[PDB]
């Protein structure tokens, strides 16, 4: 399965999705800079509308514990 | 790990498969539970950075946590470099170089280099510095993964 | 493998059955998963080419992959021979011969020859050259066997 | 079972067939040159019409990752 | 088997029960599969003829194959005797006797005799001669037992 | 789950509750003095009315074996 095919379900906790992401990211062998680009970009983009909304409110500069606690009720 | 031989010197010996597997099995069974930290600590007795990356890299599953830890290890390493600046002028022929955050993380150093630092007199405890970062990052995880 | 003895010399010792079986079991359980590569790397510590063919030849199953690897090992070996030409004139009585791709693959060399190269001063890391080919070929497999 | 008796099913993935082939090829003890001849020849010949068609389009010079990714949807 | 002791001499030591059992278990699980031959080869490292009959005699099951092997071992042994005739005149007091097919098969020789031949200078590799017969006979079996 | 969310059921034995408390207390990393404060305070406070009543009769200075034997029939 390709990294672009990794997406969050409509009922799937973000948490279970983030695990899937760094597992597939774990099978990507690209430069770190590209993998940083993938992190800030693709993760949020394939996140579900309800959490996506939430993550837009965190702004930039956000870290994984704060994202992970931010989308917990969703 | 670096262990003491019968002759009375410190030499490197490899870690055992049923030790490896015991590390695996702990993680399988008790995931993020606190007992993992003393357990880790015992199984990390006399361990190298290189052996510590081996243990972290051999994890399967819990990849969100594994990434959070990585990023904690690099933060703690960035902090090592900040707090301890590089030293004045060129490196002496008679001496060996001071470590950076990445040598502590095992990344920029070789095994023989890791054995130089630990076995030499005075010895420097680069295992114990990485160990605190691991334990600190383990607290971060434990606190998050509490429900 | 070639290990250091108590006396302080490098001597060959055989690999252990529960090490062998641990190699088998990894492959059984985690097939093409990435954790196989650090795992391999740990269990290949101080290993010979001869021991590395033993490990590859003792696989059962995944024969399409095993053939892809073989063919990668020969390509990487063909490339060794290309990049490093044979040296000028006859071999000296006082010296031992330079390796080829097939000596690195263990095929044309004998064990005592593999111990000569590694134990001698300077030593040549024919394990680590084969190891990269194995890891490179492991990347090929992992990337293909991703679904 | 003989190597000539190794053939691809009408619904069998090529992949599962290629595994069977190098397992049986693994029990053949012939010269490497003969085994190369068997590789380029017999594998495609006993491959199913739908994939066989696919493999004819790869042309010669093709390697196993490209054959294996080529007949994946079939 | 005949192993090297710490003192730096070659002495006989007995084979281990979980080695024995590992031989048993291989045969139980993988029967006539090709992986049996490298496996055999590793577990036969430094082994005597006597230990090789022990391993063959301790098999249960697959008695048609066990008989085919026996008969291959005797054929290969008959062939040893054919190719290598007995030598000229009486045996010297200062020397030890040349082996026959049955000494290689372990049958007519004693352990101390098997240790004389292997440890002596030049050494004769009666294990490796039986080993080829076993591997050859293993090919016969594998080829037949293919379906 | 937070330490404030640890409470005793209306039918739950105290014992099963005290186990839950020092497990969650086991995941708190605070100074010992604060954790002492939590012990004497929060444990009794989230204890059920029937046992709560019982524990009020033990007075202060009480130790865990005496609390644990005190609320056994409840």
């Amino acid at each position: 399965t390709s990294i672009l095919d990794i997406r969050q379900g409509p009922k799937e906790p973000f948490r279970d999705y983030v695990d899937r992401f760094y597992k597939t990211l774990r099978a990507e062998q690209a430069s770190q800079e590209v993998k940083n680009w993938m992190t800030e970009t693709l993760l949020v983009q394939n996140a579900n509308p309800d959490c996506k909304t939430i993550l837009k409110a965190l702004g930039p500069g956000a870290t994984l514990e704060e994202m992970m606690t931010a989308c917990q009720g969703v | 790990p670096i262990v003491q031989n019968l002759q009375g010197q410190m030499v490197h010996q490899a870690i055992s498969p049923r030790t490896l597997n015991a590390w695996v099995k702990v993680v399988e069974e008790k995931a993020f539970s606190p007992e993992v930290i003393p357990m880790f600590s015992a199984l990390s007795e006399g361990a190298t950075p290189q052996d510590l990356n081996t243990m972290l890299n051999t994890v399967g599953g819990h990849q969100a946590a594994m990434q959070m830890l990585k990023e904690t290890i690099n933060e703690e390493a960035a902090e090592w470099d900040r707090l301890h600046p590089v030293h004045a002028g060129p490196i002496a022929p008679g001496q060996m170089r001071e470590p950076r955050g990445s040598d502590i993380a095992g990344t920029t150093s070789t095994l023989q280099e890791q054995i130089g630092w630990m076995t030499h007199n005075p010895p420097i405890p680069v295992g114990e510095i990485y160990k605190r970062w691991i334990i600190l990052g383990l607290n971060k995880i434990v606190r998050m993964y509490s429900p």
